[PDB]
């Protein structure tokens, strides 16, 4: 809404919504099967249930999700809950895919299709890089000039592309903003999509349960930002990190926020 | 390849004067003189 | 440009009607018509589609802004209808042993529902207001429901003997539950094939028009036996071919476009 | 002089800086350093206690009041720390498989903690707000812990079958267990080997200086894992030979001794 | 147009903005970058330096302006580092055997040293401030130190037993070495191979920008152990391949040279 | 710094800076290996160490370097010092070469490359010249006329072209100033740098033991100056030269004052 917001400075603080935003939302675990194999338990959730009923939460409230890796998450996250929580490990290998997973989950994307064969696109800003999905993504770029001709590639030679994406599964791509690229890519497997960065998801947190914090969110290496729902922990086991969520979820809460922009069970809106 | 061009106008904005451009801005500058100091 | 705020709005009664919209937003905005396998089998033509387009090209739509997107049938359409466009047309055929499959339909993606998980295993809900109901896809969904009393015991059924409950559901790709709000129930669903979710019924999506293109008009939105209305966008056709069907949306699309309006979310 | 009592205090703002402690809080005071094993192995010297404290000297600190403490390992200097000194410096090696143990090891070091005994076998304990942990010691900690209800019962297992609790801690000469604050926990530990206080954390322990020898800062005090600070007394190098490190040290006492400041109790 | 003088600079607070210097500044100036072996390695393409020239001609910078320095090592370029251009840009990878020759190599390139010779054969040297220091570069360098008391004595070394001299390097291809300052050293390097000079740490060359391309930010510059501080010239990406470091690093040299700032001295 | 400076005529001199500025500096003589030769001594360095340490200069301040030939040295000077003493031996067939040297260090430098096969480059002023340091450059130039067509010279041979220099290790070309030449040089073993002259290097002192002056450090032949830092001596042994320089010094350092542009090791600033 256009019109403009209004107030005052005289006016006293309210009541407390923490104990009835419990009550009128959900919360959504996200963690990994290497936490129910070192568990080896089956009640473990009623478990954790029953322990949040007392910092609040009711028993039809709390949710968890297992996913079997951070790539297999990465692979169209459903993320359809009030307040969402994950839980990612820290892998020097994985450094890049679990910083584009938090590129794409922590921030809101509006997402535009691509038609490949039949025509060429490009970047306009800072913000409008191409995302690519599915079981391997592996992804060529060669720049075109202003007559349709290639720059340091052929236009014909898949080969003599720039291979920018080499079996992964989660791809997001920035080039330069401005000219004109051709693409060759996997769209038996993966689809590629040209999406825009909105302002930040403020209904995810991410939390680091190992090494010290990577995440580079902003594709720009200048700023290197470290927002408020992206946690860190140091564990050797999985009880102690549930103990501790559970213990400190009132600020997780407190760091996040109930989008605005509007109701959808993707992680990006779709527009064509 | 905008961007650019509108930014290099922008630090060309001001730099230039005012009284030798209203000197300027009564001349019928058509298409030979307008395209001749190019 | 507030966001996430409800602000009072004002107006007047002098101001003039401002120019029209369309032939403008037919430009900035999108098409997308789903049709059923049919309709291409009966037409046998790979050109239909540049056809439309370039007819839709008079109308004003320009040729990059429709799109076709097929469909096998009804039931396999709605498992996980991913609805992305900006104005969605969808034809429907009437089919009396799918009545109720294709009133949830309806009812499904007319509507605009706020989706919450659902954990059967641990959990036994249940349901505050009117317009909470519990959606299932899935390639084919068998639920089972128990009511529970107060001191969570089962009403007609038994918590351990799960044959004792109460089938609701019998190979359906798509099931729209609405049960006795204010008591828990216990649910026992085959999980491995289908997903559950506990929705929330709100403002209509005004961004779909339904067309049956067949027989008289069942389709009951609301689930209260009460109302069975018939909404502005949910059209009804009669039809000996299809071609003349399409020739008719796009003589029409123009009346389509303004019983429909853009989403608000 | 009125001991255990806490009155307010006065002062101004047009007084002028006294003069500098330093120089003098050398001589009033005592230093202890704690080493590797490492370190003097690298090192291979029989006099390099003596040839660091003669350099001290000359930035003022006198002979007899430096001390060095060398330490086998991370844990075994963990296992029932004694660290009564006026200012103690600690060098840290980084190790990706001891990262929860050096950030226990600094949790534990640089804050202040008031404990109190446990009998496992005879009460039942619970938390009551987010700085009061169980600090268990000892050189090979295995514990357990089953959650209770109201009625003190099991949550998720047996108060009877030890096997059904939950492994928190498996093999730890060091743990700082904090767990949901306002519930009763039914505790196992080999008590034999390892002993467990209920600690409250007070404010920070301005005596100590951890100082990080290899990789990027890890080390996270706070159990609440928002925050994830990084305090003053905190300091990280990058090295590869420890007379460099020592050379550092001792270049940079000063800044050390001003980011330390004794204790009040 | 005085030269090395510095005399009172004054202005006000109502002047407008004078000019946008970016697009002409890198028309008149010319960037230099420093990428690795490894690079060109994963690329095999004898046309990305034309390519990448091209794509900056966007960017503004004409072609002959961006220039390409290889460079095989992180060692071999810490050998001697001629940075000579308007603007540098310099790629890092990251090795945990290695932080502390690439934040010696920050160290010296980041920041502006003057550095006069020594000759250790004849003269013992001491270190006056915290920002004095002993630089040695060459294919490598060994360096032994012993200090000294008051009476030109060995503390803990012997003037003529080189073996009883205290190392603090071990053939490094770049050292930077800080003793205590206020005590005269006796030195020992392989002065064949390898030479030291005695530098005095001035403010930061605001010319180069490092970019650590792999692991978490370790660099630390500042010798002490207080302040690990991190400037606006020292960068960090995540990487998996090349193509993608030289677009991005393309994409946003605007920012990059924004944060650097032509020389004074 | 553009900003004026101001003064006044009643102010008293102030006290003198001999005395400190020699602790605050530091001293390097440059010295022929002929000079070690005839001394055949180990411990003469120590010894003038120990009598600058009577002068004023103390021990941790003055330093030496061998320079085995005067071309050697001209290749590449790395001068990092507050003061730099150059003792230069007198060779007739050297004149150029130790004329050339003299232009270089003297005088203070802004050197930008020069790629000639890419190129074809020209001088602007009277004080942009072609600085060509290598072990053997082997120089040829060709003036083009108005028309990009050579003068006495064909832009394809290259036997055609003006010889210039021939076998030296440090060329100083200096050529029409408004035309364009295309040039031939062994850019495998000499580098040539486009240089323009600044104000001058007030840090160094070179002192001709040998012959009556000759060193025309203007490459115009109307000036023929002579300043203060370009001295002279006589000499049959070498022991009494720098019983000399010990014994003048402080004539030598008023002679001379620190640099004023900037910090910097070489003969020369690069700016590309
Ligand atoms: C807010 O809290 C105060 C103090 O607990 C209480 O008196 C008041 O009733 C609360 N507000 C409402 C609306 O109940
Ligand atoms: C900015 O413009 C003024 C005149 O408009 C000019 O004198 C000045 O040199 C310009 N700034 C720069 C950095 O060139
Ligand atoms: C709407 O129609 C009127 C009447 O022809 C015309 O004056 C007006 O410009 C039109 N609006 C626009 C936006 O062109
Ligand atoms: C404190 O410092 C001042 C200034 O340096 C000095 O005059 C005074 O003597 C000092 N105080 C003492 C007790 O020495
Ligand atoms: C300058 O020299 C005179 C005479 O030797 C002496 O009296 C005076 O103290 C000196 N100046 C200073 C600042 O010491
Ligand atoms: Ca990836
Ligand atoms: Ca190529
Ligand atoms: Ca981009
Ligand atoms: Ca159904
Ligand atoms: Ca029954
Ligand atoms: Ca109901
Ligand atoms: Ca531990
Ligand atoms: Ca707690
Ligand atoms: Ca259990
Ligand atoms: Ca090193
Ligand atoms: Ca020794
Ligand atoms: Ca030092
Ligand atoms: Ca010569
Ligand atoms: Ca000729
Ligand atoms: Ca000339």
């Amino acid at each position: 809404i256009n019109l403009p917001i209004t107030g005052s400075m005289d006016t006293a603080y309210a009541n407390s919504t923490q104990e009835e935003t419990f009550l009128t939302s959900t919360l959504c675990l996200y963690y990994p099967t290497e936490a129910a194999t070192e568990i080896n338990d089956n009640s473990w959730k009623d478990t954790l249930s029953q322990l949040f009923l007392t910092k609040g939460w009711p028993t039809g409230s709390v949710y968890f999700k297992e996913y079997t890796d951070i790539a297999s998450f990465s692979v169209d996250p459903q993320l359809y809950c009030d307040y969402n929580v994950v839980l990612m490990k820290y892998d020097a290998t994985l450094q890049l895919d679990m910083s584009e997973l938090a590129d794409l989950i922590l921030n809101e994307w509006l997402c535009n299709p691509m038609d490949i064969t039949l025509y060429y696109y490009q970047q306009t800003d800072e913000a409008n890089k191409w995302i690519s999905m599915g079981s391997s993504c592996t992804i060529k770029v060669c720049p075109l000039n202003t007559q349709t001709l290639g720059i340091g590639c052929l236009t014909t030679d898949t080969a003599t592309f720039e291979e920018v994406a080499t079996a992964e599964k989660l791809v997001i791509t920035d080039v330069v903003d401005g000219v004109n690229h051709k693409l060759d890519v996997t769209t038996a497997t993966c689809t590629i999509r040209n999406c825009k960065k909105l302002g930040p998801r403020e209904n995810v947190a991410v939390i680091q349960v190992g090494g010290s914090d990577v995440l580079d969110i902003t594709a720009d290496p200048t700023t290197a930002p470290q927002t408020e729902r992206m946690m860190r922990i140091n564990w050797k086991k999985w009880w102690q990190v549930f103990y501790t969520v559970v213990d400190y979820v009132n600020q997780i809460i407190q760091a996040m926020s109930k989008r605005s922009r509007s109701l959808n069970s993707a992680a990006f809106y779709y527009r064509i | 390849l905008l961007g650019e061009l509108r930014e290099e106008f922008n630090a060309l904005s001001q730099e230039i004067a005012m009284s030798q451009l209203i000197d300027l801005a009564l001349l019928p500058l058509d298409m030979f003189s307008m395209f001749s100091g190019i």
